């Protein structure tokens, strides 16, 4: 499954 | 920035017998940036329905994708993948040899 | 049997003709699992393996909620990197993210990977002992101090150590008859006559699974490596691979060479030689 949460650049 | 060619190898899934069903697949690869036409092509008209693979890539991060077609070879008819990309001044065609 | 799973995310913008481009597709080995298309009509993950069709609403809906974050992100990725690099906004860029975690034969934790890209160079990537980050340029440095601030490799740390190599392992049983099966190569030599005084030997490796494969030719026992061509290993469509080696021999030649496969579903690597 997929990360959670994502960080923007 | 970065423009990287797109290989291309067009090849039948299973070994080509005429008469018989079989998949024709142009596999490119390598490519940077990820906008690509892949048509293939049977005795020069293009071939109607053609899937593809979901864009993914590689370690270099240069993209690749499978573009494929269901067909029944025969002795008579040709069969090609014409590529168009940024790298390339003109589409680059190659044609289907079932022995590659 | 090792293993890897791996989420390749892609985004594209397209100035002036609508919002960015965003594909997401997910792996475990050589197997792709999930995909997400930004252009597409159901704007869900959808299963593309049937080990995985079976997981519950839970999963998808959640999987579809995670990819849509995601997808957010990496667009505000594009107008960020565009300020970092004083661009136009005319140009289509690319930024490209890839994370997921390797596992041993014991199917323990072996290291995990997270790696950022934009127009096809690398930008930021987490290091090895999932604590520093390898910051390619000035740009690369203010993300990676936002990164730094954040606390994002503690929490990238825990999902790859954890997490992703938890689900592989689930995934690996799930779709055990799949993902844990070997398919070894079906070998075979074609001769064709290019003219009178030479011929080429091209050495076959078709249906096999997983993609890794060592097809080599050899003279007189000596390695042939920059007299053969070989192609870069194609997939058939089906969810196995392909791929050959060829030697132009000098007819009369041909008992000279041999062809060598080695793969993991091969209990002996394979020696052929056209006879």
């Amino acid at each position: 499954i997929l990360k959670e949460p994502v960080h923007g650049v | 920035m970065i423009q990287r060619t797109p290989k291309i190898q067009v090849y039948s899934r299973h070994p080509a017998e005429n008469g018989k069903s079989n998949f024709l697949n142009c596999y490119v690869s390598g490519f940077h940036p990820s906008d690509i036409e892949v048509d293939l092509l049977k005795n020069g008209e293009r071939i109607e329905k053609v899937e593809h693979s979901d864009l993914s890539f590689s370690k270099d991060w240069s993209f690749y994708l499978l573009y494929y077609t269901e067909f029944t070879p025969t002795e008579k008819d040709e069969y090609a993948c014409r590529v168009n990309h940024v790298t390339l001044s003109q589409p680059k065609i190659v044609k289907w040899d079932r022995d590659m | 049997g090792s293993h890897s799973m791996r989420y390749f995310f892609t985004s594209v913008s397209r100035p002036g003709r609508g919002e960015p481009r965003f594909i997401a597709v997910g792996y475990v080995d050589d197997t792709q699992f999930v995909r997400f298309d930004s252009d597409a009509a159901s704007q869900r993950m959808e299963p593309r393996a049937p080990w995985i069709e079976q997981e519950g609403p839970e999963y998808w809906d959640g999987e579809t909620r995670k990819v849509k974050a995601h997808s957010q992100t990496h667009r505000v990725d594009l107008g960020t990197l565009r300020g970092y690099y004083n661009q136009s906004e005319a140009g289509s860029h690319t930024v490209q993210r890839m994370y997921g975690c390797d596992v041993g034969s014991d199917w323990r934790f072996l290291r995990g990977y997270h790696q950022y890209a934009y127009d096809g160079k690398d930008y930021i990537a987490l290091k090895e002992d999932l604590r520093s980050w390898t910051a390619a340029d000035m740009a690369a440095q203010t993300t990676k101090h936002k990164w730094e601030a954040a606390h994002v490799a503690e929490q990238l740390r825990a999902y790859l150590e954890g997490t992703c190599v938890e689900w592989l392992r689930r995934y690996l049983e799930n779709g055990k008859e799949t993902l844990q099966r070997t398919d070894a190569p079906k070998t075979h030599m074609t001769h064709h006559a290019v003219s009178d005084h030479e011929a080429t030997l091209r050495c076959w490796a078709l249906s096999f699974y997983p993609a890794e494969i060592t097809l080599t030719w050899q003279r007189d026992g000596e390695d042939q490596t920059q007299d053969t061509e070989l192609v870069e290993t194609r997939p058939a469509g089906d969810g196995t691979f392909q791929k050959w080696a060829a030697v132009v021999v000098p007819s009369g030649q041909e008992q000279r060479y041999t062809c060598h496969v080695q793969h993991e579903g091969l209990p002996k690597p394979l020696t052929l030689r056209w006879e």
